[PDB]
């Protein structure tokens, strides 16, 4: 349904308002949208192996 | 993990460093605290920055792909279409979970290089003046301020 | 403009949703509402006077 | 203030104690820091709590207020319509202001006399063992320990 | 209490004292019992009294208020009518409810007082004739008679 | 009557006092007189004037408002008329008085709790140097000049 947001990408389920490269909502874009991929977990590590010593 | 230092000859990290991802943990008669090695963790998140900005940058956003429609008569061309979206689909899918295994397996083995790093620098600075003991443990043999221990941070050390 | 959005709350100006006892929005009113008041004010203390001594 | 405690004889309140809204400050050969007098923040809570419940539930929720039509021949009514709506909204904007204005008064009033209250209950424990110093201050005589301490917190202090 | 006497430094009243409002319980060798402070007592009662009297003659007397009719061309009348019966009936009832939670509570506040005020006059009669010991109780020096009792009483007793 | 120095211990006011509403009465061998306590003064002078404001300015000029003829078939909305400019009028005498014997009350509170604050204050500086003689008075041991009673008044002299 219409409502007056306004976003740089639309997709047939929602608008998507977000600067990751790539996204897994659909693969039908209008704009300025996030790359398709059908993966449910893309996260890269920045930090090292997490090791408490508890 | 591919240099023994992460998991290997240091046990365990420390959950009372908050200043940086590598650092020393002194116990002078002056007391003890946690004090990050500024050189290395700055280093290394000036590496991550870079791959983190490379992995963003190499894709092109994303503009309008739209659905077509084919008529009763050209189901051959609605096959091309669907074979040509899929097949590139798939192929940046791949991409996509290629270069996240690849690239975290590369993470971990970059941070376990830099405490191997950090380990070596204090091991040929501290020389006859200290032996192992809970491997990353230094004893001296004089017993130096913490003045003396952030010349071992800072790397320069006046003493054989 | 109507939108997809639900509130115990409607006035000319938009919907109020609070649970503080006064409102100074709008006079018109459609369902549970708080009181029209016209100040710009109605703070209430609770703890003592403020005095650092910096 | 209205008892004299708050920006009187105690100049200023302590940014230290987080706690509660009441405490006191050690100086024991133990060490020194803040703690909250329980008893008296739990009242002035209760009692501020029970201020804050009654002046929102007493006025009831405003239910559908519209304003209604009148035509060419039917002023006089829109005049009664509205000197109606004028009026009820004059005398709930005069009980809401007054009502805030009255109790804020007497909020930083109670504060001044839990202060009091609190500094007068010390002085009949501590009585002969200590004098005002600092007017909140009081230097022990026999130099009692943390224990002691929290004696004259919970206020029992079984010494003359 | 606002003013610590009540509920604070006296931990309780007398049941035993039924003469007054306040007063004061005599020990001696010549016998124990309770004797109310008449000053204090009527004071207290005199004020009260107006103060009752002042909100009961405040509130003028309703004369004759009945229900009105409207035909089926009249439901604008109608719901202006009821809308000036609801909005006095509102404010009526939340001006009478908050002026009894606040009234009671400076009547306690009164009572707190007059008992602050009874013992502070006693303590200024009894200054190096005797220490408080029971926080409302001063043991005599000299040990004086039911006459002595009576001149603390009638604001007389100027002894050093 | 709330704090107990207005018709309390010190049992009247001085017809001498003239330059404000509280002061010290000179007693030294340098000849008697009377000195304004000029703080206390302009401290309950501000607040005094604040709720003289905030009485005055909270409810706004009344604009105007005149009568309305109704016909012989107009009984009922006259009578609505009537009920309305009666229940209003009723309500804006009501909280007028309410205001007005509230803020009377506490107004003579509020100056009966700053001769507290003032006499406190002058006793913990006093101390161990002078006495009490005639409830208000304190009697100097050691005796001093005008400028030292002057150095009681601007908020000095720290002698045990």
């Amino acid at each position: 349904s219409m409502h007056e947001c306004n976003t740089k990408c639309q997709t047939p389920l929602g608008a998507i308002n977000s600067s990751l490269p790539y996204q897994n909502i659909h693969p039908v874009t209008i704009g300025e949208c996030p790359k398709y991929v059908r993966s449910a977990k893309l996260r890269m590590v920045t930090g090292l192996r997490n090791i408490p010593a508890r | 993990g591919l240099f023994g230092a992460i998991a290997g000859f240091i046990e365990g990290g420390w959950t009372g460093m908050i200043d940086g991802w590598y650092g020393y943990h002194h116990q002078n008669e002056q007391g003890s605290g946690y004090a990050a090695d500024q050189k290395s963790t700055q280093n290394a998140i000036n590496g991550i920055t870079n791959k983190v900005n490379s992995v963003i940058e190499k894709m092109n956003i994303q503009f309008t792909a739209v659905g077509k429609e084919f008529n009763k008569l050209e189901k051959r061309m609605e096959n091309l279409n669907n074979k040509v979206d899929d097949g590139f689909l798939d192929i940046w899918t791949y991409n996509a979970e290629l270069l996240v295994l690849l690239e975290n397996e590369r993470t971990l083995d970059f941070h376990d290089s830099n405490v191997k790093n950090l380990y070596e620098k204090v091991k040929s600075q501290l020389k006859n003046n200290a032996k192992e003991i809970g491997n990353g443990c230094f004893e001296f043999y004089h017993k130096c301020d913490n003045e003396c221990m952030e010349s071992v941070r800072n790397g320069t050390y006046d003493y054989p």
